[PDB]
DNA sequence: ACTCTAAGATTAATCGGCTG
DNA sequence: TCAGCCGATTAATCTTAGAG
């Protein structure tokens, strides 16, 4: 397993920061992002879990 | 993440820490017990919590999580 | 090249809705 | 009922690809 592409990350951060008010995408948006980034929905789901926590522990 | 324009609820601290990793033996059995019977009876519940030195809640949670993991591997 | 950081994954344990 | 099931998530951790 290798890390995500510089672009996939950009795509995810865009979504994340674009929704700082509730970074909890629906299974649809997740499926959406998943295909956009060319990664599984699990991978997106993990990415958001890790993103939220690591955002918080650094406020 | 140094500066959030505001502190939204989700950024708050939920959960009114520790993650007791489980020994290889414990996990090997719970797993062993899982291939045998996907759900648990109050009976099996106690005898196991007993054998592997764990609370009942832990055996209950262990199987709940194992079921979701089973669901997602589809297999 | 070589080394720690942190990205990505895994999993206890929690929150809450819902039912058998 | 009301304890256990599902589902999604939290948070601690494990792994180890790579930023530095």
């Amino acid at each position: 397993r290798r890390n995500f592409s510089k672009q996939a990350s950009e795509i995810l951060n865009e979504y994340f920061y674009s929704h700082l008010s509730n970074p909890y995408p629906s299974e649809e948006a997740k499926e959406e992002l998943a295909r956009k980034c060319g990664i599984t929905v699990s991978q997106v789901s993990n990415w958001f879990g890790n993103k939220r926590i690591r955002y918080k522990k650094n406020i | 993440k140094k500066n959030p324009p505001q502190i939204y609820p989700w950024m708050k601290r939920v959960h009114l820490r520790q993650r007791t990793s489980y020994t290889r033996y414990q996990t090997l059995e719970l797993e062993k017990e899982f291939h045998f019977n996907r759900y648990l009876t109050r009976r099996r519940r106690i005898e196991i919590a007993h054998a592997l030195s764990l609370t009942e809640r832990q055996i209950k949670i262990w199987f709940q999580n194992r079921r979701m993991k089973w669901k997602k591997e589809h297999k």
